[PDB]
Order: C-alpha cells, then structure tokens, then sequence
RNA sequence: CUCGAUGUUGGAUCAGGACAUCCCGAUGGUGCAGCCGCUAUUAAAGGUUCGUUUGUUCAACGAUUAAAGUCCUACGUGAUCUGAGUUCAGACCGGAGUAAUCCAGGUCGGUUUCUAUCUACUUUCAAAUUCCUCCCUGUACGAAAGGACAAGAGAAAUAAGGCCUACUUCACAAAGCGCCUUCCCCCGUAAAUGAUAUCAUCUCAACUUAGUAUUAUACCCACACCCACCCAAGAACAGGGUUUGU
RNA sequence: UCUUACUUUUAACCAGUGAAAUUGACCUGCCCGUGAAGAGGCGGGCAUAACACAGCAAGACGAGAAGACCCUAUGGAGCUUU
RNA sequence: AACUGAACUCCUCACACCCAAUUGGACCAAUCUAUCACCCUAUAGAAGAACUAAUGUUAGUAUAAGUAACAUGAAAACAUUC
RNA sequence: UGUAAAUUUAACUGUUAGUCCAAAGAGGAACAGCUCUUUGGACACUAGGAAAAAACCUUGUAGAGAGAGUAAAAAAUUUAAC
C-alpha cells in the first residue's frame, strides 16, 4: 500500500506538533544538599555518585595490588585506612588497604 | 476580485459640497523629457494646454520640470493627503488633455470596491424598525399567560 | 509545584506515628456506627410487594466446592463483605430517574490516595474511604440512614442474587480469542494467515459496519452474574457462598444484588427488610446458615436407602 | 442553533422562568371546530329544522 | 471566471432578500406580499422592491400607510368585481390618464 | 429502490412526466394568441 | 496476557537468563558492589539475597555447596561465601542487598542501578535521606504527639 | 465505462441483505376422523449437519436432522489465504496437416508481490432458541389398526456471557476437553353488539374482546496524593493499590 | 474435530542512525438517487468541536508493469513449405 | 387571478469584447543590431524570440517518515575474569 | 412580395471514426442507451427550467447597475351489501 495523495504540512504540522508529541516538563527536579548540583528526587546525585565511584576505584586498584592475580579473594574482612590512622580493635584480623591520601569527610571511618 | 482586496464605504472628504464645493486636487508635477520621443505628446501638452488648464483650475499649483527621463510622468496631490502618480509615456496630447482632467475631478480617496453606491448619516426619520414597532401594547402590559393580582 | 506525596517531608520518627495515629483513627471510626438502631434509625417499613431493598458490596475471596443431600456437586463461590456502609441517599425526585437511590461503600483504603473532595465527603460522614461505591435502586419505603453497617446476613440461604463485577483483563486480543473466528488452517499453504478475520465485509458497500467485530480490548468491563443461588451464609466473617461463578479476578470487589429475574419476583416477604440489623437482632444468628439441601460438613455421610 | 430557541412542552406547564420572558401568543393556525355538546340553544335554535319525520318511525 | 459570473447571483440574491423583507413587513399589518405588490401598481405608486425593504426598515409610519393603501386598493377590487357595473369606480381605483 | 433503468428521460423505460395545472394554462394562453393571429390574417 | 508471571524474559532464553543473572551475581560477590541496567539488578537481587541464605547453612551443607559452586563461576568466592558473608548477617533475618536507581546509562539511556552488599568496605553511596526531625513540619507533628501521650497517661 | 491492467473457477475466513419460508410461531381451506399430509394467508427475531468419489459449482451415494431453504452482495470476499482446475514456456497419446504447427479432447509438470497515506471499522453493555424423555394416555379420535393437542415436570444440544473448585493442557497463571448463568411481545384471523339497508352484518361505520410493551428492568455514575514502587490494569497512554516509600 | 501453553524472533516503548514505491490539488463523512451506465466531491436527506497512538483490510474501480489475452497496423521477427 | 421566475426584453451608460479543427485580423514581452534615448525609452531591422502538463531532461527540496530498517555477550581495578 | 444575398475569379487549410429526440420505414424479438437509411431539431457554444442532468422545454450576440416586465417552469387518482 502506497500514499494516494502527498500530506500537507497543515496536516503534518497537527500530528508532529501534537501535545502527545511534545516533551513534557518534569517536576520532580531538586537541588543535591550536599554539593547542590541538579538531581532528580527517586535518582542518586549524579556529581555524589561520580565521587563516591572515583574514590571506590582507587580502593579497588589497591586491592588488586595486594591480590597481586586471579581467583586470590580473601576469607577475612577487609577495612580501608588512610594517611595518619592505626588499626582499631574492631579492625584487627582483617586485611588492610592503605589509601595515599586523607580520610574524606564524607567517608566516615566505622 | 472583491474578497481579494480591500473595500471602503463611500464618502467625501470634509463633507465636500454641503456648505461649498471645495477641489481636492491641490498640486500637480510633470516631468517631461526635452529630447525623449516618449515625451512627445507631454511637450505638446506643455506648450498649448498646461496654460490654459492652469487658467481655469488657480486652486491647483502645477510644476512642470523639464529634465532628461525615459518614462514622462504627472502627480497628483490631494487635499487629504493621497499621492497619485501616472504614467504618460507616448500618450497623445489628447489623452494626457483627459487623464489631467480626469484628475482634476477626483477626491483622492482610494479607487478601491464602494460597498453601497450610496452613504447617509440620518436613514430613518420616522424611526428604525425594532421588534415593538408595530406590536399593540395591552392593558396593565401583562404577559401571555400571566395571573394579575393574586 | 512539585508534586508532593504524604511522607515526603516526614522524618524517620514521624513516619511511624503518623501510621499509626491514622490507623486507630479509622478503627474507632468504624466501631463508633456498629449500633445502627440507636443512633437515630430511620423507619423501618414492614416489606410489601413491588419493594426493591438495598444491595452489598463484597470481595471475591474464591472458589470451593459443596455436596448435596442428592449426592451432586456444587461449586460455589465465596464472597466476603468487608467494611460495607451506606454511604448516601438520594430522593426519587432528585435522581432524574424512577426511583430513589441508595449509594454504598465498599473496603476501607488509605485516606493519603484518595482526592480532597472525596475525603471531605468520607469526613463529614465519619467513616474512612471506600474502595468502591455502587448506586442501589430501591423504593422509598427501603430508605437506610447514611453510615449504617451492612452484613453478609443481609441475605439468606435459598434466595437468587444478581453478582456485577469488572471482567478479568486479557488486554489487546485477536479474533480468536476475542470472538471464537476459526482462522484459517495450518498447513497446505496458507501464506502468513493463520489466525486473522478473513473478509471483514462485502465489496459492494465499500466499507465496513459500525459494530464488525475486529481485533481489539478483551475485557475489564462490567459484566453481570444472573439468577445465582445463595447457598450459604457464614454470619461470623460475613461470608456469602453463591453458586457457580462470577465475573472477575480473585479479591476483586462485587456488587451483589437481589435477582430481578421475573421468576424471583416478590421472594423478600421472608427476607430482612430494609436491611439486617444485628444489633436489632434478638436472638444470635448461628455461624453458619446453610439452604436445606445443602450437607453440612458436619452431617453424617449419604446414604440411599 | 436554531433549535437551541425551540423550547416544546407536551402539557400546558411551562418553567417559571420560560414564562416570564414571553412577549406574545401567536394565533392558532387551525380554528377548533365545536362539538355537538358545545352548541348554545340559540344556536341549535337558529338552524332550521331540515325534514319532518314520520310519526310512526321507532327511530 | 467566478467574479464573473457573480454579477448575476448578486443582482438576483438582492431582489430575493427585499422580497424577504417587504413579506415580513407585509405580514406585520396581515397582507401578503403579493396583495402589496399587486394593489401598488394598480394605484400608479412604481416604487421599487428594494425602496419598499428601505421604507420597511427605516420608515415603518409610511409603510404602513403604503399597506393601508394597498389593503384599500385591493378591497375596491373586490367591491366592484361583486358588482354587476352599477358602482362608481373606486376613489383609488380612478386611473390618471397621460398623452 | 425506485430506480429509473439508463438515463432518465430517454430509451424505452422513461421517468414519467406529468402535466402540471400551471403548464396547462401556459399552453392555452399561447393557443389564444394563435387563434387571434388566424383572424387578423383573413381579411 | 502475563498475569501472575513473576520472572523476566531476558538474554536468549531461560538458560541464557540464568547465566545472565549468576555473571552479574558472580561480580557482586566478588567486588560487593556493581552497576548494571536496572531490570537487570531487580531480577538478580533475589538471587543475592537467597546466596546468603544457602551461605548460613554453612560449608559441610552439600546441598548449600552445590548451590555455591553452580552460581559462584569463580571458585575463590566460595570460601568468601560461607567463611565472610554469611559470618556478617549472622545477625539478620533479610534485607542484606540495597538496590538504588542511578543516572541513566551516557550510550544507551538505560535506565541503571547500583546493588550492594550491606557492610562492606567501600565509600558509602550517598543514601537518601529523610528530612530532619527539627524542620518545621515535623515540630509540629512532634508537638501533637507529645500532646496525645500527655493526654492518654492521664 | 475500464486494455499507460476493473486479477479470471471451486474452496477457506468473515459474513451484509431480500423473502418468492426449508425448520420453529400464528391462521383459513381440505377429497382435514386421528396420526401423517396437501394448499393458501401471516411471520426474516433464531436456526438450517457430518462424510465416500470428483478441481469441481452441481450430481450420485452413506449416516443424520426440527430443517439440511431460494437468491443478491464485481456469479460478496486473493493489498486475508488457497492454486486442484482453467489459460504461457517442457512432454505424451488419439486426430488434422507435406511440414512448421494445430485441436471446445485427454494426460504429467509448471514463481500468487505490496512496509496502509485517506475513507470505514475495532464490546449494536445486559430479555434464547430448539430437540428429546416422562406425564397427560393407550386418553380425545376411530369399525379396527393406529394414535394426538393444551397444561405440568425433567434432561439435553446450540448460541451468548463469564469462571478455575475439581478434572484435563498445565502450575504464583493462561486454558478446555471442565464448570456456572441466560428473562418480553409478533396481528394472519376468530368472535359479540349494531347502522347505512329498522332481519341480518366482526365495522376502510360509530364500537366491544382475543390484543400487545413509552420493550421492562439491569449495568455504568464520588476524584491534580501520584516523583516513585507494585499490580489480577496495560502496546504506549490510561486504570487500581501503596495505612505495602529499607 | 478444536484449539491451548511456553520460549526465541518480530513486535510496542526509550536512545542513536535513517531508506523505498507512491503523491493534480484536498478544508479527504453515511444513506438513497443521479451520472461516461459502480460517487468522500452532483441532487435530496442524515451526520458533524479539535488533534494523537495502536489494530484492521470493505473502498479509495488502492500501488507496481504504456495488458503478455483479444483485435487493429499495406508494424516486426522465428519457423515450415509442392 | 395573483405572485415568483433567465445572460429573453425594457430601463441609465457603454459596446470589437462568450463554439472544436480550421481560417482572417489587431497588438505585444524580452533580446541583439542601426540611429535615438540616458532611472529604462523611441522608430526600424533581425531572431536559439515567451511553457499549469510530453510515465519529458538536469538540479533543488518535499510527501510516504523521523516511518521501514540497521547495531554492542557480562562484570570489573580496563588489568582481568566469566 | 418580404428581404440581402448570390454566382463567378483568385488562394488554401481543416472536417471525411456522431450522439440523443420527433417523424416515415428496414433489420432484430412491433428487445435494447441496439443496428441501418430518410426529414427535421438539439448537442459537441450561452443562460433559465425538467431533483441531479451533453441530446426534452424556454432562450440565444456578448460590458457595468444594490432597477423593471416576462419565458419555460410544481401530479393527479381511491374501488364490489342486497
Ligand atoms: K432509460
Ligand atoms: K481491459
Ligand atoms: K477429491
Ligand atoms: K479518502
Ligand atoms: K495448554
Ligand atoms: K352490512
Ligand atoms: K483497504
Ligand atoms: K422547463
Ligand atoms: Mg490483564
Ligand atoms: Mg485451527
Ligand atoms: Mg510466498
Ligand atoms: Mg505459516
Ligand atoms: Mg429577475
Ligand atoms: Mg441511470
Ligand atoms: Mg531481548
Ligand atoms: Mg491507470
Ligand atoms: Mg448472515
Ligand atoms: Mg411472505
Ligand atoms: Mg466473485
Ligand atoms: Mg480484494
Ligand atoms: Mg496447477
Ligand atoms: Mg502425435
Ligand atoms: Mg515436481
Ligand atoms: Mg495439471
Ligand atoms: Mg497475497
Ligand atoms: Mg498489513
Ligand atoms: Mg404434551
Ligand atoms: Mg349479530
Ligand atoms: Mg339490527
Ligand atoms: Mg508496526
Ligand atoms: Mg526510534
Ligand atoms: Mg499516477
Ligand atoms: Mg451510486
Ligand atoms: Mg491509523
Ligand atoms: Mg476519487
Ligand atoms: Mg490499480
Ligand atoms: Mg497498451
Ligand atoms: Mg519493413
Ligand atoms: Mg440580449
Ligand atoms: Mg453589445
Ligand atoms: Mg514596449
Ligand atoms: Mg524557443
Ligand atoms: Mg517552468
Ligand atoms: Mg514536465
Ligand atoms: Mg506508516
Ligand atoms: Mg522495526
Ligand atoms: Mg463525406
Ligand atoms: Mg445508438
Ligand atoms: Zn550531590
């Protein structure tokens, strides 16, 4: 089946501009507390979550240095420590991974 | 187209002829060629016409400017303000002698569609027609199937 | 302009006291209408022919089956009221109908859903919101004051009941299933048609009938139960056993009717008019009523002899 | 839209407000004719007597 | 080539909208068009359709004298079609004659 | 239903045609005419 | 017609859905905390959850070491299975996994969540929270219930 | 009209309509005792089977049925299907022809495209038809043989609308082979009283009865919490729930 | 008979990329009638706020190929021949 | 007993100003040339001298259509593993 | 007689695939919107009318008018005593 007649573009313009066919405006847009970049309210702040990500990368990396090859998990607890902390007591027997940097403030130690 | 252009009623210009008649055409400027052959019949008109048609119309202030030009033109200047501008490339005296008078007659007001071929301010002087005019009135102005005094 | 919801601002304590003062609420709400006839009762008409009363709503618990004294078998299906109270009266001269109109209220639900007209509605009455609201016609002298409690003894073994209730929903659905259409065969051939209409209409008329039936919504529409038998009564959860099936999934809300079948014509002489009123009641109703036919499940086995 | 200004009533009630915002009865087209029973005796008077019946006919 | 043609429609629709409006106020004082028309003619009054719908509209008074008229006019005709020649010729009925 | 077969006023089955009162007295207005026109070419 | 149909038909098949799933579920144990579509994640989070389970039945359970050697594809996180894990929600009767909805994905526009393990050792996601007690809505449904307690003690 | 193409048989699928009615309803006549029939008036709501051979439409035959209706719809319907036949290119037989080739003949084989722009349509929501069994009854009827109707009761089939307790396919559910529900009228005639026409006459006389439904009632009906989550709701949208938002 | 269930593909929704035949103009209803003889466009009626998305294939004598059947042309060509 | 009703006829003014093929006639766009003209013209002589239609030719851009259709196994430290 | 054409001379092209109506006939079936001749009309040119409408009726010579008189022009009918 082939078009009997070409459409008019005042008939195209009523379908494409159509309110079913426009963007709708979203209410649900807030401002991040912590960093106060944009976010939406059911959705992580996208700069908190890059952050937190970053941070868990190095984490990893180190990790993987200490591992040091494939199928070599450990069977004990492990605990992140940066610059200027000691072991607690509550963090004895489990592995330490030490962080070249300073503890954020956003990562409270447990 | 009518529905393709523009339309007015037909009127005059300060009620032109209630008191006094008064000529709207106010100015006319030539511009005729010395040498152009399209300016051939505007010379002629220039040498025995123009003067004698100034004679009769003083109210009329007419400006013939010689200069060298491909197309001889005349506009007229209306009272009301219209600005009228013809055209008398290679006419005859004779018809440029018709077109100037022609002009001359005209109110200046737009030669559009005249919805009615005719204008009043007072239509009626026994009074326009409404619903009332020719209905009796009836005792006490009851309506139909109206109880009075109950 | 953001849309806002009833815990969105609510902090971590607040949102447990704000549970349960709303719940309690609701409860004492309900307990405060279960002495109908002391609160001002309307009159009670005795019962006469022509007389329409008010009907329930219930939800549809399930299925199970019963045994005749003949030895045949019955399935039934069980249908709970829950929180059924009339809502509101409308006189037969402002219905713009034949008669008046009683309107009732089904299965309570959280007051943080429902719009603000309807909750000023649901507070001058003093009740917690319904799910379902169903309009009853009845005659005059059938009238029940607003906020009175209906209950599954509101019918008796041996009557017939007409259930209404939304269809299950099957969605968008080819004509065969929607209409039963054969289609075509599976083999010798048929190219990319097996399950289609076919011809929809003739040539001749160049289009196609106002009403031809053609793919589309299979239902959830209302759809009607007539003539079911009420077998049973459970008078202590307020359960209703009606024979066969009825329209709908499984908890879904129903609304439940006298018959108006012409052969149940005049069958409420011995039925409670306007309504059961347990209060009223002066002796107990036992736990279970059950239609003559029907073996208790405490009876001794069947025996032809 | 012009049936918008039709206002049909099948007895003789018409709205209050209907009412009050008449200006005119139109006459009716058709003149009713009278029944028997409706006759004044000056009427019934007026018309002759058209033939003379036997004396002896049951009727 | 329908600005042409519209000429005509124009001239014909014009007539039928006076014919309108001289019915409607013909009927105002209980006479049909066509007794207006008629009887007019027949007192030498030559006023055209569209004057008559202008007179209807902004001069009622002289209208409906113009339908007295007519209403006079056309009761002479019957007068005299009742008659078998004895009456006079009707006050309006008289003709003026012209050579 | 209520076809005419063909064209309407043509072929074997026609639509009928009547006579109005009006078509009547058009024809007998121009046989007066005739009628006068026959005495004036007598004489 | 899909009423009561509780699984979701993704990869290839049912089988592929089961590797589907036990890959994602495999990484997640291992590194305790990962992003994938959000569907994805919804469907796998149950399995997460019922591991632990299995995992508290402890190592001499055959039939809790079959179940971990079927959906752990890397052998060393089974020793980390009944020895780490299971050990850190001895205390807990459910709820060991968070699942949060993330910014969509930058080439597809999926839509994406994180799961995690509860106690691990990674920076905390930054969690929701609810708003403070002291703000002014909730003083002043603080002061109706000190008001109703003061009522009902006396 | 159409050859810058209106696709050609039968079948499948879905059927719209006419009534000159095959069955079911209501009546008049009968060479109508009854049971069966024949004929005519009225009735188009509802219904009108499965098979063997044949490409068949038909036809014959088997077994049923209350009945297996007649027709129109581009001999309805191929942008829904089919391709057995018919009607291209291969081939054989009989026949014609000097041959090429050909035949209303027979015979085997032989590619059925299209992503829907427009019109139209996509729940006319909800009153049901029919057969059989029992009974009436071995009664009415009749020489006998034979053998009803009305009322009453029961049990089925089909159709329409739903449902999942069990069975079955199956297994948080969808299904049938399973279960449940299903309610009004039909106008042809047959009779009184009684004029024109002082009997009579059912009356395009005034009128009375069989004889009629405003088709009954039923269903539907209150709505900016709504970002988000769940769902027996659903293509999207919409809808229900969240007092089930760690 | 007589269909049903499930999986995959397709599908529908979101994001990226982005064709084709087709197209006189269209402000592109239904009935009966009419007519170059089968009407969305004419006559008489009826219907009728506006605009998407998903289906359907009765019509637009739907699209595609200047009918291959048929006839015609003092138009061709292959083949046979007394 | 009348009225309505044409492009018929009258009325005011004007008048070459409503048939296919075909035929006669009056004008004329733009271009070049001769001589004029000199904000775009005149008299003549010339000619590749005028396009709402050839399934026309070339180019541009629409319609169908943001439609048909197309593509990347999973997690992760991007090492690696599954 | 009322009229203004006519023949001739010179120079050419196009038309030579026809429709309905009335009338006289032929063929066919005293069928065809059928086929074939004859006389005339209309159509293939205007406008009005017969519902829409080439072929029936009215009417033709060309413009403007917000005058006027007209032409053709609407379908009638109701029933069985003795
Ligand atoms: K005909
Ligand atoms: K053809
Ligand atoms: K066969
Ligand atoms: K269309
Ligand atoms: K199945
Ligand atoms: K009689
Ligand atoms: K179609
Ligand atoms: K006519
Ligand atoms: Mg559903
Ligand atoms: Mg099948
Ligand atoms: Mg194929
Ligand atoms: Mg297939
Ligand atoms: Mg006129
Ligand atoms: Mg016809
Ligand atoms: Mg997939
Ligand atoms: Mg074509
Ligand atoms: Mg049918
Ligand atoms: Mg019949
Ligand atoms: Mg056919
Ligand atoms: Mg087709
Ligand atoms: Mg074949
Ligand atoms: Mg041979
Ligand atoms: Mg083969
Ligand atoms: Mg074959
Ligand atoms: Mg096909
Ligand atoms: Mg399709
Ligand atoms: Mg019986
Ligand atoms: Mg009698
Ligand atoms: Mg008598
Ligand atoms: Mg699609
Ligand atoms: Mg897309
Ligand atoms: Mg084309
Ligand atoms: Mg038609
Ligand atoms: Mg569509
Ligand atoms: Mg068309
Ligand atoms: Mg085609
Ligand atoms: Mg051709
Ligand atoms: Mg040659
Ligand atoms: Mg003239
Ligand atoms: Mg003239
Ligand atoms: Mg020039
Ligand atoms: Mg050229
Ligand atoms: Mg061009
Ligand atoms: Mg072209
Ligand atoms: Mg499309
Ligand atoms: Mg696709
Ligand atoms: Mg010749
Ligand atoms: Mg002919
Ligand atoms: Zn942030």
């Amino acid at each position: 089946a082939a078009p009997k007649n070409r459409r008019t573009i005042e008939v195209n313009r009523c379908r494409r501009r159509n309110p079913q066919k426009l963007i709708k405006v979203k209410n649900n847009i807030d401002v991040c507390p912590e960093c106060g970049h944009l976010k939406q309210k059911h959705v992580l702040c996208a700069y908190c979550y890059e952050k937190v990500c970053k941070e868990t990368a190095e984490i990893r990396r180190q990790i993987g240095k200490q591992e040091g090859g494939p199928f070599k998990a450990p069977t004990i607890e492990t605990v992140v420590l940066y610059t200027g902390e000691t072991p607690s007591e509550q963090d004895q027997g489990k592995r330490i991974i030490e962080r070249d940097r300073k503890r954020p403030s956003w990562f409270t130690q447990n | 187209t009518a529905r393709g252009t523009p339309s007015r009623f037909l009127a005059s210009v300060l009620h032109n002829g209630l008191g006094r008649y008064v000529q709207q055409l106010q100015r006319l400027s030539f511009s005729v060629s010395r040498d152009g052959a399209s300016s051939r019949g505007a010379r002629e008109f220039v040498e025995r016409e123009v003067i004698d048609f100034a004679r009769r119309n003083p109210g009329v202030v007419i400006y013939v400017n010689s200069r060298p030009c491909c197309v001889p033109r005349v506009v007229a200047e209306y009272l009301n303000g219209a600005v009228r501008e013809e055209s008398i490339h290679c006419k005859s005296v004779e018809e440029i002698s018709t077109l100037v008078q022609k002009l001359a007659d005209q109110s200046g007001l737009d030669v559009i569609r005249i919805r009615k071929p005719f204008h009043t301010d007072n239509p009626s002087i026994q009074g326009q027609w409404h619903p009332f005019t020719n209905k009796p009135t009836t005792f006490r102005g009851l309506r139909p199937r109206e109880v009075q005094d109950p | 302009k953001s849309g806002t919801w009833w815990d969105e601002h609510l902090s971590e304590e607040n949102v447990p006291f704000i549970k349960q003062l709303v719940s309690d609420e609701d409860k004492a709400q309900l307990a405060s209408k279960l002495c109908p006839l002391k609160d001002e009762p309307w009159p009670i008409h005795p019962w006469e022919p022509g007389s329409f009363r008010v009907g329930l709503i219930a939800l549809k618990l399930g299925m199970m089956p019963l045994w005749t004294k003949d030895g045949q078998k019955h399935v039934v299906t069980l249908l709970q009221v829950q929180d059924c109270h009339v809502l509101k009266y409308t006189s037969k001269e402002n219905c713009n109908g034949k008669m008046a109109t009683l309107s009732v209220g089904g299965k309570t639900v959280s007051r943080f859903r429902k719009a603000t007209s309807i909750l000023e509605f649901y507070r001058e009455l003093g009740l917690p919101p319904k799910q379902t609201v169903k309009i009853f016609n009845i005659t005059d002298n059938a009238a029940i004051k607003p906020g009175t409690p209906l209950y599954a003894a509101h019918f008796r073994p041996g009557q017939y009941v007409d259930v209404t209730a939304k269809t299950i929903g099957k969605g968008f659905q080819g004509v065969m299933k929607r209409w039963g259409f054969k289609g075509q065969p599976a083999t010798h051939g048929q190219t990319k048609t097996h399950r289609r209409p076919g011809a929809v209409a003739t040539g001749d008329i160049g289009r196609v009938w106002p009403g031809t039936k053609m793919p589309g919504k299979m239902g959830n529409i209302y759809r009607t139960e007539y003539g079911l038998k009420v077998w049973r009564i459970n008078t202590k959860h307020n359960i209703i056993y009606v024979n066969g099936s009825v329209p709908g999934h499984k908890n879904c809300l129903v609304k439940v009717k006298d018959s108006k079948l012409p052969a149940y014509k005049d069958l409420g002489k011995n039925l409670p008019f306007p309504t059961y009123f347990p209060d009223g009641d002066e002796e107990e109703l036992p736990e279970d009523l059950y239609d003559e036919n029907v073996c208790q499940p405490g009876a001794p086995s069947i025996t032809f002899a | 839209t012009m049936m918008e200004r039709l206002h049909l009533f099948p007895d003789e009630y018409i709205p209050e407000d209907i009412l009050k915002n008449l200006v005119e009865e139109l006459p009716q087209p058709r003149k009713i004719p009278k029944r028997l029973d409706e006759y004044t005796q000056e009427e019934i008077d007026a018309f002759p007597r058209l033939w003379t019946p036997p004396e002896d006919y049951r009727l | 080539v329908k600005c042409t043609k519209a000429r005509y429609l124009k001239k014909k629709n014009m007539r039928t909208l006076w014919i309108n409006r001289i019915t409607a106020a013909s009927q105002e004082h209980g006479l049909k068009y066509p007794a207006l028309i008629g009887n007019l003619v027949k007192c030498q009054v030559e006023l055209n359709r569209k004057v008559l719908a202008d007179l209807a509209i902004y001069e009622p008074k002289t209208f409906k004298s113009l339908a007295a008229l007519a209403s006079r006019r056309r009761h002479e005709g019957f007068a005299a079609a009742l008659g078998d020649g004895k009456e006079p010729e009707g006050i309006f009925s008289r003709v003026v004659q012209y050579h | 239903r209520g076809r005419i077969p063909g064209r309407q006023w043509i072929g074997k089955h026609r639509r009928p045609r009547f006579v109005s009162l009006r078509a009547k007295q058009n024809m007998i207005r121009r046989l007066e005419i005739e009628a006068e026109n026959h005495y004036w070419l007598s004489m | 017609i899909s009423h009561g149909r509780v699984f979701r038909r993704m990869g290839l098949g049912p089988e592929s859905r089961i590797h589907l799933l036990r890959n994602l579920l495999t990484g997640l144990v291992r590194h305790e905390r990962i992003e994938a579509p959000w569907a994805r994640v919804d469907e796998m989070r149950g399995y997460a959850e019922k591991l632990i389970d299995y995992g508290k039945l402890g190592d001499t359970n055959e039939r809790a070491m079959r179940m971990a050697d079927f959906w752990l594809t890397e052998k060393d996180l089974i020793p980390k299975l009944f020895q780490v894990l299971a050990p850190r929600y001895k205390d807990q009767t459910g709820g060991y996994t968070r699942m949060l909805q993330i910014p969509n994905r930058s080439l597809d526009r999926a839509k994406m969540a994180v799961i995690e393990y509860k106690g691990n050792c990674l920076p905390p996601l930054p969690l929701p929270r609810r708003d403070s007690h002291l703000t002014l809505l909730n003083q002043l449904l603080q002061g109706l219930r000190q008001d109703l307690r003061q009522s009902q003690e006396a």
